[PDB]
């Protein structure tokens, strides 16, 4: 089957920018049928190219496709404020139908240094089975961070989720809470809880920590 | 011209799931339909599509034999049936149609529906505990351990100034979790009320929850 490859994974741009976004084949595919679509958060895709070129009705001239053979392109002109989105290529020349993986145009800012906030167990939940330890960055750019748990300065993996914000529509910036979760016993047999942030924003790495009790 | 899907599901797995996609006008009789799905924070992934000129049903491999892709008689409403299923099948599914049918010779897939949430769980309904995150300073509440989404946070309701609610997580227990937090000066605290309002509609929870400064 052919694997359709996306690049750039993250275009971060200014409004009125033009965006280039490319998608390439595995192998060869008919142009005639090659498409893009548009996707924001919770709503469905839509089509904006068909056939690599052609543009679906009532989309705006601003989005032209070209390319052939494997190595196609989606141009927006001038980015506008509801150009910011998810785009993704798709093959249908053969079955099974593809697509790539996705690139998504975000709002290109100036370098945001996160504040970081470590939340203990809350003394309610521990009357339950279990802890929680919750590290907070807020409102940074860029949207690459990494966040890592030590609990006696082992470092933990496996066991905690992050999730993020969509991009502010005030200042562009992502917001990120990590959760470490512990059964309960477990938060007990250890002293030291510390979540260790990396942003381009920082020099060097920021750690925030208690110690249980 | 536009696509009705059947509404949202919550499914145990080994069970089935039928979604419709009804067109408002026409058929789908010249150039047939095509289903895609999303699962959380994932990309598209094709399942199959009828095409007419061939009178073909095709289907991706990952799905071949459990999945069938179908229309009414009069061809104007389509059906893709989705069995043994498991927790990995949990997505968005969306048709697709070609508003011709109202040279690409095939569905452009220029009209689509708007999507049919399919969670796949074995959770039961279970609404959330709501944990205060005590505290420019810093607090929330964590939301934890509630099935099915969505659950609503607010902070009553004059503060919505530096609020950050975060897209719920799924946990490997099968339940969702989320925070809301928010920054406000360090001046306020003692000085101001900080309250969040949750509600969790399919319980029957509503949580008022007050977060106090931890006060040693």
């Amino acid at each position: 089957e052919i694997v359709m490859m996306q690049s750039p994974g993250t275009l971060s741009l200014s409004p009125g920018e033009r965006a280039t976004l490319s998608c390439r084949a595995s192998q060869s595919v008919s142009s005639s049928y090659l498409a893009w679509y548009q996707q924001k958060p919770g709503q469905a895709p839509r089509l904006l190219i068909y056939g690599a070129s052609s543009r679906a009705t009532g989309i705006p001239d601003r989005f032209s496709g070209s390319g052939s053979g494997t190595d196609f392109t989606l141009t927006i002109s001038r980015l506008e404020p509801e150009d910011f989105a998810v785009y993704y290529c798709q093959q249908y020349g053969s079955s099974p139908e593809t697509f790539g993986q996705g690139t998504k145009v975000e709002i290109k800012r100036t370098v945001a240094a996160p504040s970081v906030f470590i939340f203990p167990p809350s003394d309610e939940q521990l009357k339950s089975g279990t802890a929680s330890v919750v590290c907070l960055l807020n409102n940074f750019y860029p949207r690459e961070a990494k966040v890592q748990w030590k609990v006696d300065n082992a470092l933990q993996s496996g066991n905690s989720q992050e999730s993020v914000t969509e991009q502010d529509s005030k200042d562009s910036t992502y917001s990120l809470s990590s959760t470490l979760t512990l059964s309960k016993a477990d938060y007990e047999k250890h002293k030291v809880y510390a979540c260790e942030v990396t942003h381009q924003g920082l020099s060097s790495p920021v750690t925030k920590s208690f110690n249980r009790g | 011209v536009q696509l009705v899907q059947s509404g949202a599901e919550v499914k145990k797995p080994g069970s089935s799931v039928k979604v419709s996609c009804r067109a408002s006008r026409g058929t789908f009789s010249s150039y047939g339909i095509t289903w895609v799905r999303q699962a959380p924070g994932q990309g598209l992934e094709w399942m199959g599509g009828i095409i007419p000129i061939f009178d073909v049903t095709n289907y991706a491999q990952n799905f071949q034999g459990r999945v069938a892709i179908t229309t009414d008689a009069e061809m104007s409403t389509a059906y893709m049936e989705l069995r043994s299923l498991k927790s990995e099948d949990s997505a968005v599914y969306y048709c697709a149609s070609d508003s011709r049918d109202f040279s690409h010779y095939y569905n452009i897939m220029d009209v689509w529906g708007q999507g049919t949430t399919v969670t796949v769980s074995s959770a039961s309904t279970k609404g959330p505990s709501v944990f205060p995150l005590a505290p420019t300073a810093a607090l929330g509440c964590l939301v934890k351990d509630y099935f099915p989404e969505p659950v609503t946070v607010s902070w009553n309701s004059a503060l919505t100034s530096g609020v950050h609610t975060f897209p719920a997580v799924l946990q490997s227990s099968g339940l969702y979790s989320l925070s809301s937090v928010v920054t406000v000066p360090s001046s306020s605290l003692g000085t101001q009320t900080y309250i969040c309002n949750v509600n969790h509609k399919p319980s029957n929870t509503k949580v008022d929850k007050r977060v106090e400064p931890k006060s040693c």
